[PDB]
């Protein structure tokens, strides 16, 4: 995942020139937690894996 | 911090128990003359502390 304010896309001569460049949506999370679990903290079930839509 | 949030325990949160009472009312009998049976006749053995008919 890579974040950058210019609309120049990652191929282009602008761009670093490498690699394909791909929209990214939401930010990234560390693989270990999802977020939001319990009231008082007891924690949920996150999910985990790359790519997997869940 | 989590990502849920909740108070139960120990927070501020609202809402209660409601508590509230009715208007008085007064309960009305009408005591009807009739349907209160008969039996036997007069100058005779009566009932003690019987209501008079």
């Amino acid at each position: 995942y890579r974040i950058g304010s210019y609309y120049i896309t990652e191929e282009d001569i602008n761009p670093g020139d490498s690699i394909s460049l791909g929209f990214g949506s939401w930010a990234k999370v560390t693989g270990v937690i999802m977020g939001t679990g319990v009231v008082n903290p007891d924690g949920s079930v996150p999910n985990a894996q790359r790519v997997e839509f869940q | 911090a989590g990502g849920t949030g909740g108070r139960v325990f120990n927070t501020i949160r609202t809402e209660n128990v409601p508590l509230m009472t009715v208007n008085g009312s007064s309960f009305s009998l009408s005591s009807n003359t009739h349907s209160h049976n008969m039996v036997f006749g007069r100058g005779d053995a009566s009932g003690h502390n019987s209501s008079p008919n």
